[PDB]
């Protein structure tokens, strides 16, 4: 019944599972967020209309949890951090809001990551969403191209060379460097 | 007793560490190692320079980090110009360790002139790779972006081989300028290359000027720099 889930281990942190789950029809955006600003839901709250592929969230993931440990990351808490690694910029409240999710928002990824003893109860993370569950191949059909290319600027020369989710990736990597 | 963050910077240097153990390597240099592995369900390579043992640690992990992260920041700067090079991946600054996106099944431009010099017997059919090669460093140049280290063995030929698609790496020693100076130097760095490495291809070095001054605007102080620092 629920095997939708799609979940990962983080190579260089072997303990890490990382977990996605993609949400259609969503009639409670408003309620999720405030929750997750209320820290009664566990894991982060993205937009799925601008992620392209599941390799975009496990790299935001990766770096989230390296900062994690080193006690040196960006915003206030895991959650934030996978979610502002996902954007092009270093401004944090910007990332927050075109990355996270509103009450406009009808379709919805969680992501979150378990490690040890720190585990989620997936079944009652679900029951919060008043929505339905789809298999993460439904993302193509939710993802809006038109979107991503505004948000990341991604340009012609870009695209000559290779993917958008390359770009996209390149970005995100070597922005804390500028 | 000990600093939590210190022990937490160790431990993600240990994990490193863990990480490169059993990996293939794949390519050398004077002070780094790169080996092939995996990156969340992608080929990747990944490049490390190891602290040398005749050197005071801190400056080892200074030199470590300066050159990835200017080698982060060159790749970005090829991605965004339409420049091939590899995507990165990840940029690990406790260990100044590199993922990068691993070109499969390539040969280095290196190689493939000496296995053409050796089954043809002259540098003839070279002429649309040092062409190519013109094209691609002329946009590079023209970006303000100095290699700093252009030989045959950091430009790679993706698969299919015979369309020529060149993919420049090892930027660790590259750094942005738009003096004909340096572009001038990063060029002989190359001819000196291509003379030593690949004796009688004269006409392919030839070639490649032709194109890259034929492709950048720029080129004429560029070559008259060349001229000059060969002399001196
Ligand atoms: N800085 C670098 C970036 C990317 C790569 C290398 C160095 C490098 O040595 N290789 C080889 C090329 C040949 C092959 O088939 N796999 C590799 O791993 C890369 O792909």
């Amino acid at each position: 019944g629920p095997h939708m889930q799609l979940t990962h281990q983080l190579d260089l942190f072997p303990e890490c599972r990382v977990t996605l789950l993609l949400f259609k029809d969503v009639k409670n955006a408003g309620d999720l967020r405030r929750k997750a600003m209320e820290g009664t839901i566990d894991g982060s709250l993205i937009n799925p209309t601008v992620i392209v592929d599941p390799f975009q969230i496990l790299v935001a993931a990766n770096k989230a949890v390296h900062l994690y440990k080193l006690g040196k990351m960006k915003t206030r808490t895991l959650s934030t951090e996978i979610i502002f690694n996902l954007s092009p910029n270093n401004n944090i409240s910007e990332a927050l809001k075109k990355f996270g999710i509103s009450a406009n928002d009808t379709s919805i990824l969680i992501v979150y990551i378990e490690e040890g003893e720190k585990q989620i109860n997936q079944e009652y993370l679900i029951s919060q969403v008043e929505g339905h569950q789809v298999s993460l191949k439904n993302l193509p059909e939710i993802m809006n191209i038109t979107e991503v290319k505004k948000i990341y600027k991604l340009s012609s020369q870009e695209e000559s060379i290779g993917t958008l989710l390359d770009a996209i990736i390149c970005r995100m990597s070597t922005k804390d460097v500028l | 007793e000990p600093a939590p963050e210190a022990e937490a910077l160790a431990a993600a240097r240990e994990r490193s560490s863990r990480f490169l153990s059993g990996l293939e390597l794949v390519k050398q240099g004077a002070e780094a190692r790169v080996f092939r592995g995996r990156f969340q369900g992608r080929a990747a390579v990944i490049k490390h320079r190891f602290p040398k043992g005749y050197r005071h640690p801190a400056l080892e992990a200074r030199l470590g980090r300066r050159r990835t992260v200017q080698e982060a920041r060159a790749l970005l700067r090829c991605r965004r110009a339409g420049i091939s090079a590899p995507v990165v991946f990840f940029v690990d600054y406790a260990s100044n360790c590199l993922y990068m996106e691993e070109i499969e099944g390539s040969v280095t431009v290196r190689d493939y002139i000496q296995s053409t010099m050796e089954t043809e017997k002259t540098p003839q059919g070279l002429s649309n790779l040092a062409k190519t090669i013109g094209q691609v460093l002329a946009r590079m140049h023209d970006e303000d972006l100095i290699h700093g280290d252009l030989t045959t063995s950091n430009m790679l030929l993706k698969p299919p081989l015979e369309q020529l698609n060149i993919v420049l790496i090892d930027f660790g020693l590259s750094f942005i300028s738009a003096l004909p100076e340096d572009k001038g130097v990063d060029l002989y760095v190359l001819e000196k290359a291509f003379l030593s490495t690949h004796p009688n291809t004269e006409t392919v070095f030839e070639a490649f000027l032709k194109s890259y001054s034929t492709s950048s605007k720029k080129a004429r102080p560029v070559l008259k720099k060349l001229d000059e620092v060969r002399l001196r």
